[PDB]
RNA sequence: GGGCGAAGCCAGAGGAAACUCUGGUGGAGGUCCGUAGCGGUCCUGACGUGCAAAUCGGUCGUCCGACCUGGGUAUAGGGGC
RNA sequence: UCGGCCGAUCGAAAGGGAGUCGGGUUCAGAUCCCCGAAUCCGGAGUGGCGGAGAUGGGCGCCGCGAGGCGUCCAGUGCGGUAACGCGACCGAUCCCGGAGAAGCCGGCGGGAGCCCCGGGGAGAGUUCUCUUUUCUUUGUGAAGGGCAGGGCGCCCUGGAAUGGGUUCGCCCCGAGAGAGGGGCCCGUGCCUUGGAAAGCGUCGCGGUUCCGGCGGCGUCCGGUGAGCUCUCGCUGGCCCUUGAAAAUCCGGGGGAGAGGGUGUAAAUCUCGCGCCGGGCCGUACCCAUAUCCGCAGCAGGUCUCCAAGGUGAACAGCCUCUGGCAUGUUGGAACAAUGUAGGUAAGGGAAGUCGGCAAGCCGGAUCCGUAACUUCGGGAUAAGGAUUGGCUCUAAGGGCUGGGUCGGUCGCGGCCGGCGCCUAGCAGCCGACUUAGAACUGGUGCGGACCAGGGGAAUCCGACUGUUUAAUUAAAACAAAGCAUCGCGA
């Protein structure tokens, strides 16, 4: 697995053409944005709650947004 | 204290071998196991490796030498009467 | 053993297939003189060859 | 509760030890103890300035 | 630095097999507050009741797992341990049901 | 798991020196007591149509070494070892 | 033109040898199946995408400046004094080196797992009385990133005797100590992505005759150590003993060559990501007082790994927990002789017997005290003597922090300073075991079971340790070091 430090890199990582899917869990704590490309799973943590919502509808289309709760 | 009167270090050998042969492998061990000064580097850390074999801990120089002094008598008269003959061969 | 070559598998395999009775309709054959097995082989009284 | 007495000093006695006092605390695990204790004391002193250099040396050496 | 635990008697006082007057005239003098039983430790560890909750409410560090010692004791006491139950049913809370055949 | 405590080293004391004495440290050895292991002393014990075509009980020897042991190799009959 | 593996080939399921882990699942298989996270090797000719190479100066001009045009010249990366660092970082034949690749033993130190202690939960046990009690349980794989921690015979400054640093021991230093500042390696520890969604513990609700069902809550905080077991490291000792090889992989030296004419460029790339593939054979189970060998479900034999609590020196013996079992190919009833195994015995104490055979005595630890003889090492636990319980205390043996003389002031707080003498060192907190001494006390009993040397005086033989007739002889026999002799210059 790999984590993904900051907000942009995790856009053009899900826009990539091997991302199957992009998970997304919600803590207690944070919101993790896990996408799951050939290799790595990649990991964006979010630790607040409206960058993670805003983040949400800024996904690309066509790929898989399963929430896991 | 003093630990031992006579035995020195063939008290590891106990009671065992007889006193001659203990006596007489005390002076071999003594000068196999002691640390010489190097003439290369100077320093007192040239010691025994294996029988024949002297090594020296800070310059890393090996030397062949004797099997339980770091030169042998025969060697040194040796090496004097080649620098002789030596010195008489050229002029 | 567990480790075992091929060829020691495939000839324990064939003990195994043969080692089996005689079906019940060859004694209604017409002149059978076979009452049973009689080369049957149990693991523990008789060991094989290799 | 056994353990608590014998912090006290219950049930350790003579008629109680069955090893050596060498089995029972080794006298190079003491010796370990004393040097690293004072040794360190005499560190602590030395960088303290409450003995100088050539007091530190001949207190190690005793 | 409330602690403000809770005890729930509640199903055997409805079916009349033990009362909590009782049960609160139990506690308070078996409570030992720095090894001491009796007056509640100087009154520091209160106690009240709501006819079928006894809450216990401390200002020292009191352990919740003391009740359901304690608990226990008056069921034993009054043969009550082989059909009720001490049950945490949330934190700082327990509750006594019957056992489920 | 314990015992003894070789050389090397530190401190103190006595000495003109040579050196000596005391207390520590150190941890050597086909070293000691003794497990596991390996072996097999005595009971001339048990058994002796046995549990066993050589086993069992207690007692024993050794247990850092010429130590114990698996597997792989080599040596074959007037030959091997 | 270059090209010696100078020799086929075979030889290890314990040596060498890249790279898979966590959870779930069966009646029986799982590191192989499913789920999820990785990873190694190989391939990509038509070149898969980026990034690197690699895209800057000079001069004429235009242009208010900035910036645009032409020409010329570079450009096989860069930083640090250094150790060395950064994401790549052209390069053949050839050469050099490294790794693979090294014994046994000792003593320390780091890390983990386990054990122990103090609390917080959850569930159980006891409750005749006591017991805030006793018991169970209380996760985070590989692979990345970061940080501790450990190590360095690595670098720079500097130059040390009144020598100093330093270990349990040692050992180190003008061939450069101490001190200050750096660099590297390992990083199995912690945090983080993995990750809680899983797992587990509890409390419930539905049912799909047999749900990876649904849901609530929890999965917490500390302290210890000559502890045990693995592992990593440091430093020693021993050897007339010096403790593999080869596949395989890598670095360096050298520079034959290759690449482009200033282009949104070339050769090239051990950098990031992406694409495809990994065939063959083994894999169940037993592994032993019943799956093997011994004619057998045979008290024999048969190579290893893991390893809890108490007592205790202890992997001893004895009791217990997890796990396992049913007493070893039968039961019942009696309790004769004789037996086998185990005890006790008044008085005497080897009178028994070929012979103290067998049994018994002694035994641990502490404090004393120890002879002849001797190869000076030993003898030696010589011999001999005293003590040993329980309970209540008293001393002694450690580690962490903080020691200010104060508003002269504002970042009831902070930068400098007029502002003072712990300097015979204090104050608080925490912490193991161990030793010594004392009182009291029991029907003199206390190493209370277990564990656990009888001793001395001599003679013979063999020096010792070692070995030996598997299945009647373990010895004084053999061996041994030491001594001596003999042959031999290929
Ligand atoms: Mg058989
Ligand atoms: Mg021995
Ligand atoms: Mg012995
Ligand atoms: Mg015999
Ligand atoms: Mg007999
Ligand atoms: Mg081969
Ligand atoms: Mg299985
Ligand atoms: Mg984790
Ligand atoms: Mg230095
Ligand atoms: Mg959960
Ligand atoms: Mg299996
Ligand atoms: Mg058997
Ligand atoms: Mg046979
Ligand atoms: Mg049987
Ligand atoms: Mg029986
Ligand atoms: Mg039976
Ligand atoms: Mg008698
Ligand atoms: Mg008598
Ligand atoms: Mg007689
Ligand atoms: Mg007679
Ligand atoms: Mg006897
Ligand atoms: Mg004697
Ligand atoms: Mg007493
Ligand atoms: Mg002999
Ligand atoms: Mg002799
Ligand atoms: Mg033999
Ligand atoms: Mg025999
Ligand atoms: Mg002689
Ligand atoms: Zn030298």
């Amino acid at each position: 697995p790999r984590k993904i430090e900051e907000i942009k890199d995790f856009l053009l990582t899900a826009r990539r053409k091997d991302a199957k899917s992009v998970k997304i869990k919600k803590n207690k704590d944070n919101v993790k944005f896990k996408v799951r490309c050939s290799r790595y799973l990649y990991t964006l943590v979010i630790t607040d709650k409206e960058k993670a919502e805003k983040l949400k509808q800024s996904l690309p289309p066509g790929l898989a947004v399963k929430e896991l709760k | 204290a003093k630990r031992t009167k006579k035995v020195g270090i063939v008290g590891k050998y106990g009671t065992r071998y007889g006193a001659s042969l203990r006596k007489m492998v005390k002076k071999i061990e003594i000068s196999q196991h002691a640390k010489y000064t190097c003439s290369f580097c100077g320093k007192t850390k040239m010691k025994r490796r294996a029988v024949g074999i002297w090594h020296c801990g800070s310059c890393m120089k090996t030397v062949a030498g004797g099997a339980w002094t770091y030169n042998t008598t025969s060697a040194v008269t040796v090496k004097s009467a080649i620098r002789r003959l030596k010195e008489l061969k050229d002029q | 053993s567990s480790h075992k070559t091929f060829r020691i598998k495939r000839f324990l395999a064939k003990k195994q297939k043969q080692n089996r009775p005689i079906p019940q309709w060859i004694r209604m054959k017409t002149g059978n003189k076979i009452r049973y097995n009689s080369k049957r082989r149990h693991w523990r009284r008789t060991k094989l060859g290799l | 509760k056994n353990t608590l007495a014998r912090r006290k000093g219950r049930h350790m006695g003579i008629g109680k030890r069955k090893g050596t006092a060498n089995a029972r605390m080794p006298e190079k695990v003491t010796w370990m103890r004393r040097m690293r204790i004072l040794r360190r004391l005499l560190r602590r002193y030395r960088e303290s300035k409450k003995i100088d250099r050539h007091m530190y040396h001949s207190l190690y050496l005793k | 630095q409330v602690l403000k635990f809770t005890l729930d008697c509640t199903h055997p006082v409805e079916d009349g097999i033990m009362d909590a007057a009782n049960f609160e005239q139990f506690l308070q003098e078996r409570i030992k507050v720095n090894g001491k039983a009796g007056n509640l430790g100087g009154g520091v560890v209160t106690i009240e009741r709501s006819k079928s909750k006894i809450t216990v409410t401390s200002e020292v560090p009191f352990s919740k797992r003391y009740l359901k010692y304690l608990t226990k004791k008056y069921l034993k006491k009054n043969n009550l341990r082989d059909w009720l139950r001490v049950v945490a049913n949330s934190k700082e809370s327990y509750e006594l049901r019957y056992f489920q055949i």
